[PDB]
This record gives C-alpha cells, structure tokens and sequence, in this order.
C-alpha cells in the first residue's frame, strides 16, 4: 500500500523524466498499444559515463551498454494510420559499448489499439554486487486508469551483470505521429 | 580509498584471485609513462561492481556543479609511471576473477 507516482501518458501529456533509482525500482506497465517499449538507466544520462539502455523494438529485445549520446527526448515514432514503427531515436552516438543483447526474432504488435488496458507487466530492477537484477511479471485486466489492487508473484528473467553507475533513469515510450502526438497508456514509479 | 569508491569498486564477500605481473619494461618509462589516468573526482562513490568513465567536470566531496563554478575540476589524475622508481610507481598490471 505505499505511494506509485502514477506517470500518465494521455493527448498532450508525454511523461518521461529523469527518474532517481535510488535502490531499484518496481516499474508497472498499464498497457494495450505497447506504448513503453524502453529504459535507459545511468547516472550522468550522456555519453560521458556508461549507461544501458533495455528496449524492445518489436523485432527483438535489445540490451546495450555504451556510452550513449542521449537524446534528451528519446521515442520510437509509430504512424497511426499505417500501423507502423517509422522512427528509432534512441541515442545519437555508441562507443565503448560493454554489454550487447539482443534477442530472438519475433513480431509485435505495433498498432494503436483502443478500449481498455490489456495488459500489466510488472517489473523490478535492482543493482546488487554489479549485477542488474531485472524481474517480470505479466497478467491482464481491462481498466481505464488506476493501477489495479493485485497480488502476483514476478520471476526472474535476467541476471545481468553489467557493473555500471545507474543512478538515475528516463522511460523509453512511443510517440504515435497520424509531428508528434500519443495515445493512452501509464506507468508506475514503485520505489 | 581512490581505487574503490572513485574508480571502480569491490564488494567485500565474494571476490576471486588477483594475476599481478611486474611490467616496468612494458608501461613505464623513466621520464613518465604519462598516459593513462585515474578518477579521484565524482559527485558521491561508487556501488560494488562498478564503472564510471564519466568525464563531466565534477567536486571531490560529491558536490553538484554547474561549471565554470566552486571545486569544479577534471575528473581524472596521472600516475606517472617511472622505471627509476620504486615498487610503488612502478606499473603492474592486474586480472581480477
Ligand atoms: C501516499 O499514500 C497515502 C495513503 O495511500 C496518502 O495518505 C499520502 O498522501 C500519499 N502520498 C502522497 C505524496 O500523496
């Protein structure tokens, strides 16, 4: 029962700040377009320390640790009408990359959907004796808003030992362009 | 000490084996093999298990700068390699389990 600062990504609202990640996370994902796809987790949040940045771009699930030229507001562009992932702008610049995964081949769905949250996906990072701790959990619902009174037990899916300075965080959403504009979606904070 | 909390840092339970060789005829040269650097300069420490290459300008007691502005210098420092030195400046060079 303790405080989820509720990021709500609606019409006009594109919510995603530096976070601290002070001593890990409890990310939730209130979803049904598959807005969020990413993180990107370092101290500084420019290409001078190490970062890592965890995506999906709806081919694969991507890992990297580089020092990455941040862009400020990083978003994958979907055109609305098409259905479509056009853009990836991500990171400007990669060097002394230290970590590298991606993942099998597959394909998401992209489209903007409407109606109800399908689907929560509940995540927990934590940096212990340099490893990223990351672990998943995944059930559905159908709600408007507010992050549903659950129980559900997450596993973990990914022990990576990076060794890196993650400090400080920033979401990785989509942008939907039918030139920029969203559609309904919100994470949670859950420290 | 500079090595742990600026460099990089150890955790105290589990660590392997430290492969130490004497390369005074590889790194060092008795002027100074003056290229390789070290941090002694962030905001805060470090986390066990941990990089940071960051070169932003920062504080040696951790404080947030805006630079040009107070103890705002280069986060890196010299060795100073010599192979007319003693044990202590010369280099050895280190593989960790
Ligand atoms: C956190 O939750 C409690 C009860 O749910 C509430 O009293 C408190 O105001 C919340 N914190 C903030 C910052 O709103």
């Amino acid at each position: 029962y303790s405080n989820v600062t509720g990021f709500h990504t609606i019409n006009h609202t594109f919510g995603n700040p530096v976070i601290p990640f002070k001593d890990g996370i409890y990310f939730a994902a209130t979803e049904k377009s598959n807005v969020v796809r990413g993180w990107v987790f370092g101290s500084t949040m420019n290409n001078k320390s190490q970062s890592v940045i965890i995506i999906n771009n709806s081919t694969n699930v991507v890992i990297r640790a580089c020092n990455f030229e941040l862009c400020d507001n990083p978003f994958f562009a979907v055109s609305k009408p098409m259905g479509t992932q056009t853009h990836t702008m991500i990171f400007d610049n990669a060097f002394n990359c230290t970590f590298e995964y991606i993942s099998d081949a597959f394909s998401l769905d992209v489209s903007e959907k409407s109606g109800n949250f399908k689907h929560l996906r509940e995540f927990v990072f934590k940096n212990k004796d340099g490893f990223l701790y990351v672990y998943k959990g995944y059930q559905p619902i159908d709600v408007v808003r507010d992050l549903p009174s659950g129980f559900n037990t997450l596993k973990p899916i990914f022990k990576l030992p990076l060794g890196i300075n993650i400090t400080n965080f920033r979401a990785i959403l989509t942008a939907f362009s039918p030139i920029w504009g969203t559609s309904a979606a919100a994470y949670f904070v859950g420290y | 000490g500079v090595i742990a909390d600026y460099n990089y840092k150890l955790p105290d339970d589990f660590m392997g084996c430290v492969l130490a060789w004497n390369t005074r005829n590889i790194d060092a040269t008795s002027t100074g093999n003056y290229n390789y650097k070290y941090r002694y300069l962030r905001h805060g420490k470090l986390r066990p298990f941990e990089r940071d290459i960051s070169n932003v300008p920062f504080s040696p007691d951790g404080k947030p700068c805006t630079p040009p502005a107070l103890n705002c210098y280069w986060p890196l420092n010299d060795y100073g390699f010599y192979t007319t030195t003693g044990i202590g400046y010369q280099p050895y060079r280190v593989v960790v389990l």
